[PDB]
């Protein structure tokens, strides 16, 4: 590694690739094609499912296109696919909204393996015990 | 343990031996 | 913080690295980065852990004169900038590894490897340890004795003596 | 002597040791 | 006499009697 | 063999020979 060089991360869902509404003219203007971003996307991105967050970083240099390497997903949009409600906010801490515990988002916490600062594989647990709590969750723990 | 001069002239294993105490000498491994 | 209270802390308490210290090594860390905690805090993860720490306490005179449990010639051993380090499971071999093959590639001085405790010396860094649990090293060790040391000089007469 | 118990000595063995009997194969012959 | 056939039944000279035969290999050549 | 028949048998065994057969003893390991 260095330091920067050119990397950034917008998007809103896998189930759509290079959105044309929402980001448009936004999505890489420094050595990125807008018509391309979706021929090194998709390449292994239908290698999984399509509807979930995947940022990435932009190696950038001087030789036309350029180059990329995503690794694992946020564990806060997870909770909308696995946890509860569509949403997640809004409703803060002011009424105990929905309710995860111990159990629930448990293995959410096991697909990080190699982005992970928390080398304990158990005290690793402790960072994500907070990618569900950004709206209010008690955990019934 | 310790066991100098033994350990070593026990060569008389001689080639194919040593090759015998090398093939397990990690056996079951990479 | 906290006086003698706090000061006396950071003493015993990592002092106990060094009672009980299985390697041991010094090395400043002039101009270090964040990748200096990204990576002997990053080689923890699927190759290390909280095992390891190199609490930059080289207070001297928190460090170095706190270490009565015997660590004699560092009256010496405790210059100018430091960030000692330390081992409590495992073996006492890797460790000098991850320095020696990482400070080798610039990030930062390495005090030049000053050597710390175990044998008890000075400076002038050794790898006769990271070749463990590399039993393949006292496999080849024979060099098949009667094999490869023949096939590379009792038949390099052909090879090389043919003329 | 048999090999299948002078390798019984030396596997589970400590790290340390062998090397204090490793270089020692290094003048012994070679 | 034979080449190949007595170099896999020559396959043994401990080093006891080996390293003799390389030290001594010296005595003619090298 | 005595030590100093697998000397004489090596050194000699020809060339047209041992350029053909040593070389070959080259082609087992190492």
């Amino acid at each position: 590694a260095k330091k920067v060089q050119a990397y950034v991360k917008l998007q809103v869902a896998a189930g759509m690739a290079n959105p044309s509404p929402p980001v448009g003219p936004a999505l890489g203007q420094q050595g990125v094609n807008i018509m391309e971003f979706c021929k090194a996307f998709n390449a292994k991105t239908d290698s999984i499912e399509k509807g979930l967050p995947i940022p990435v970083v932009i190696t950038v240099y001087a030789d036309r296109s350029f180059t990329f390497v995503t690794k694992t997903p946020p564990a806060a949009v997870l909770l909308k696919k696995a946890a509860g409600i569509k949403s997640g906010s809004g409703k803060p801490n002011k009424d105990k909204v929905g309710k995860i515990s111990r159990a629930q988002l448990q293995e959410i916490a096991q697909t990080k393996a190699a982005d992970m600062t928390g080398a304990d594989i158990e005290a690793m647990t402790r960072s994500i015990e907070g990618t569900a709590r950004s709206m209010g969750l008690v955990v019934e723990d | 343990s310790i066991t100098k001069d033994q350990i070593i002239e026990a060569v008389a294993a001689m080639s194919v031996m040593d090759v015998v105490e090398l093939i397990s000498a990690m056996e079951e491994k990479f | 913080m906290a006086l003698n209270l706090q000061d006396k802390q950071a003493i015993v308490a990592e002092v106990s690295e060094v009672a009980k210290g299985a390697l041991s090594a010094v090395v400043a860390d002039s101009r270090g980065v964040t990748v200096d905690k990204m990576t002997e805090l990053r080689k923890a993860g699927r190759e290390a852990g909280v095992y390891m720490r190199v609490v930059r306490n080289t207070l001297l005179r928190r460090a170095v004169e706190g270490t009565p449990f015997e660590c004699l010639k560092d009256a010496f051993v405790g210059p100018t900038l430091i960030a000692y380090l330390m081992e409590h499971p495992g073996a006492a071999a890797r460790l000098f590894k991850e320095f020696a093959k990482a400070n080798a590639k610039f990030e930062v001085k390495a005090a030049a490897f000053e050597g710390e405790l175990i044998p008890a010396s000075q400076i002038d860094r050794l790898a006769t340890l990271p070749t463990y649990e590399e039993a393949i090293a006292r496999l080849m060790a024979t060099m098949k004795e009667a094999s490869a040391g023949k096939l590379v000089r009792t038949l390099a007469a052909v090879r090389e003596a043919k003329e």
